[PDB]
């Protein structure tokens, strides 16, 4: 039972586009929750329902006749203001045990620049990851360079962490990889 | 707006070419589910998400809804339309290219706006059409789009790969190359 919200009715190709977002905030589990809806006339919002301000608000002038008019209707204003609890609080109980709980281990591997280091960490969930480059147990840290957050779209993220360096004999490389969903934190070693 | 979950339940979508809309949730920038509108089915994105219930027919009252409030808006904006967008394409693979084993190339158009695009794949030069699939249109704070496509193959040292995306934005067809 996931709870939508609803968009209240108003009172090369040239194309017109409108754009509702009934969207939820959420800090530190349930207790700072915040609604915010949203109707977008082609990339532009124009009216707005933040729950932290208990009414409808016109972002342009677009907007100013709905907002005045939605905030006419008593029933329509108490039915938002009350959304907050009713679908964004709700529906983080079903993220809870479902979203929430999704644990996908990453796969941590390495291999020379087609020098230069490349470790991938692919396919792991949540998005909570922090990947760090050792030498000999000590951290590399100036010769980094990590590729933004990759999100694949199938609920799965990866990212590549490069390190430029210079190899001599008996120097170990190791890509260190911390993730929720381990137990323990990943090595992978790297000789040459 | 800085929070540790941005959910949107959901994402509304109508435009007036086709016409066509389209109807989703979404939970930290992923696709909980879409709408088929024309089937009156919703489409899970998570397997772990079957298990609920959505009635699409909420989908289709809260679109026509938009519809209602877009006829009201092209009047009042005095007909101004979308401006077209240079869409941004990246090419990647799903995990490291190991030559002789599966994988998924994975072709990025970020920025779409409008949300009018055909993603299609090339391999030396020849349409590609099986193992193809995409998502939905993702929402951005922005309020522009980016969707994904995916291409199963098998990685060889030789068959190279294009990633192909025709917008209205674009004077000609953009071609990402990708190569193992
Ligand atoms: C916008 O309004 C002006 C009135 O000054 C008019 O000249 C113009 O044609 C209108 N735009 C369109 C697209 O009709
Ligand atoms: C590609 O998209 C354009 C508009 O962006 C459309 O005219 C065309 O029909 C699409 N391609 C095909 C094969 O239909």
């Amino acid at each position: 039972q996931p709870f939508p919200q609803p968009e209240q009715p108003f009172p090369s190709p040239e194309d017109f586009v409108y754009q509702f977002k009934g969207m939820c905030y959420f800090t530190n589990g349930t207790e700072r929750v915040r609604l915010v809806s949203r109707s977008i006339y082609n990339r532009e919002e124009i009216v707005r329902f933040d729950s932290d301000v208990g009414e409808f608000r016109a972002v342009t002038l677009l907007g100013l006749p709905a907002a005045e008019y939605w905030n006419s209707q008593k029933d329509i204003l108490e039915r938002k203001r009350a959304a907050v609890d009713r679908v964004c609080r709700h529906n983080y109980q079903l993220e809870l045990r479902t979203t929430l709980q999704r644990r996908v281990e990453p796969t941590v591997t390495i291999s020379p620049s087609r020098n230069l280091l490349v470790c991938s960490v692919t396919d792991f969930y949540p998005a909570q990851i922090k990947v760090r480059w050792f030498r000999n147990d000590q951290e590399e840290t100036a010769g980094v360079v990590s590729t933004p957050l990759i999100r694949n779209g199938d609920w799965t993220f990866q990212i590549l962490v490069m390190l430029e360096m210079t190899p001599q004999r008996g120097d170990v490389y190791t890509c260190h990889v911390e993730h929720p969903s381990l137990q323990s934190p990943i090595t992978v070693e790297w000789r040459a | 707006i800085v929070a540790d979950h941005v959910a949107s339940y959901g994402v509304n979508l109508y435009q007036s070419y086709g016409p066509s809309g389209q109807y989703t949730h979404e939970f930290d920038g992923d696709e909980q589910f879409y709408v088929d509108l024309g089937r009156k089915e919703t489409v899970w994105c998570l397997p772990v998400l079957r298990q609920f219930r959505f009635d699409p027919q909420f989908a289709l009252t809260n679109i026509a809804v938009l519809k209602h409030n877009l006829n009201s808006l092209i009047k009042r904006s005095n007909s101004t339309a979308a401006t077209n967008e240079v869409p941004e394409v990246t090419v990647f693979s799903k995990s490291p290219v190991t030559l002789g084993q599966p994988n998924i190339l994975i072709c990025l158009v970020d920025n779409i706006f409008p949300p009018v695009v055909n993603i299609t794949w090339l391999s030396n030069g020849h349409s590609v059409t099986e193992g193809v699939s995409e998502t939905s249109f993702l929402s951005k704070s922005d309020h522009s789009f980016f969707k994904i496509s995916y291409l199963t193959l098998l990685p060889s040292a030789e068959e190279s790969y294009d990633c192909k995306v025709e917008h209205w934005g674009l004077d000609k067809p953009l071609l990402k190359h990708w190569e193992p």
